[PDB]
């Protein structure tokens, strides 16, 4: 029996767009929530629906892990029930929201002193997502290229700067339950 | 260095009435402005972070509000305590700079 | 609960050094941010410098960096703000103060400036 793949899920040296927003599954490991709930780089840990404290004794089917770049300004859409050009356009959260939200400052890492444009997000569509809705699209908007660059640079504000976000969407299906926390010895 | 102008130097006001105060900056600092009341010769408090959200342990009459370059900081009702001074910060960029200073003044 | 008290001399002569200690009572300084906030006789408020409870991620104001040292000595739970060449214009009440941090039962956030917990106030003067 073994720990979770959250080594590379949270240290990868690329993470995708927010419009092209990864997701992956772990299915059979113990997790360690509790490690990433006492590290000392998230700068934000919001959980929704479970605390995050007892989330370590709690046994679910399985659990996706979400992860991608966004702005500072911009990691407060990533909220149940929030509005905004992120929340409508790029990724949209269910209101039951069971799951959490990790992110933490990385401007000494995606930033580039050019300006790192290798990031997009979906600037028009014609109408919002349903909760957990994946796009990728070319065509031209009714007059617009719907995907547009950041533009990230360590010299930018805090509003400005790229954060990486992970989201751990906790599921309970009738399937038998694998995804438990360490027992204890 | 953005600098942070608060327009009302001294607001002559009545107590139990609607107050009102303003924080503009020299460029945009997204929303990440935070509002303080200091007490002659006392500690300063924090009031609201993030332009929005009212600190712990705060009456509910305090409310803060804006984006970009327009802050505003509203009390409903006010007591016998709440004639003091008014600070404005940001921290968007390093130089983190507050305000000069406005002064609630009892008519 | 978390108390901050500063601890220094009173009255300092000029072209000689600062020394001023925060200690930290209550809680611990490790995983916090930490700054030292003047404020001149008459005078809004400045921004000395902050530093991180752990790791040491130190940064100064541009106007005084080549003037300011900040430490931080977490086995006594304390942290220390020192200054160079201090002139009759540098007499402020200096503070100690935490950049803010709400822990809810869901979870928690950590403000990236706000200074929730401040100290009391060390009043220092400077004359010859
Ligand atoms: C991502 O990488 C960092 C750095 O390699 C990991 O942080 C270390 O984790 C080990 C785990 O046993 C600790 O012993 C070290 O003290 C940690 N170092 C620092 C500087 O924090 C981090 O754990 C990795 N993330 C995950 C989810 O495993």
């Amino acid at each position: 029996t073994n720990l979770c793949p959250f080594g590379e899920v949270f240290n990868a040296t690329r993470f995708a767009s927010v419009y092209a927003w990864n997701r992956k599954r772990i299915s059979n490991c113990v997790a360690d929530y509790s490690v990433l709930y006492n590290s000392a780089s998230f700068s934000t840990f919001k959980c929704y629906g479970v605390s995050p404290t007892k989330l370590n004794d709690l046994c679910f089917t399985n659990v996706y892990a979400d992860s991608f770049v966004i702005r500072g300004d911009e990691v407060r859409q990533i909220a149940p029930g929030q509005t905004g050009k992120i929340a409508d356009y790029n990724y949209k959260l269910p209101d039951d929201f069971t799951g959490c939200v990790i992110a933490w400052n990385s401007n000494n890492l995606d930033s580039k002193v050019g300006g790192n444009y290798n990031y997009l997000y979906r600037l028009f569509r014609k109408s919002n997502l349903k909760p957990f809705e994946r796009d990728i699209s070319t065509e031209i908007y009714q007059a617009y290229f719907p995907l547009q660059s950041y533009g990230f640079q360590p010299t930018n504000g805090v509003g400005y700067q790229p954060y990486r976000v992970v989201v751990l969407s906790f599921e309970l299906l009738h399937a038998p339950a694998t995804v438990c926390g360490p027992k204890k010895s | 260095e953005i600098v942070m102008t608060q327009s009302p130097a001294t607001l002559s006001l009545s107590p139990g009435e609607r107050a009102t105060l303003s924080c503009r900056t020299s460029q945009s600092v997204s929303s990440y402005v935070a509002w303080y009341q200091q007490k002659p010769e006392q500690t300063p408090r924090l009031l609201i972070y993030d332009a929005s959200s009212r600190a712990t342990g705060i009456p509910d009459r305090f409310s803060g509000g804006g984006s970009g370059t327009d802050f505003t900081l509203t009390i409903s009702s006010l007591e016998p305590e709440d004639f003091a001074v008014y600070y404005c910060q940001q921290y968007s960029n390093w130089p983190w700079t507050f305000g000069q200073g406005t002064k609630v003044e009892i008519k | 609960q978390l108390q901050l008290q500063e601890s220094g001399p009173g009255l300092v002569k000029p072209s000689e050094t600062l020394s001023l200690t925060c200690a930290v009572s209550g809680g611990s300084i490790s995983r916090k941010n930490w700054s030292w906030i003047r404020q001149p006789p008459g005078k809004g408020l400045g921004w000395i410098g902050r530093i991180s409870g752990s790791g040491g991620s130190t940064d100064y104001n541009p106007s005084l960096k080549s003037r300011v040292t900040i430490s931080t000595d977490t086995s006594k739970n304390q942290f220390s703000l020192k200054l160079s060449s201090v002139t009759a214009a540098d007499t402020a009440v200096y503070y100690c103060a935490r950049v803010a941090y709400y822990e809810d039962d869901y979870g928690y956030y950590y403000t990236e400036g706000a200074f929730d917990f401040w100290g009391q106030g060390l009043r220092v003067t400077v004359s010859s």
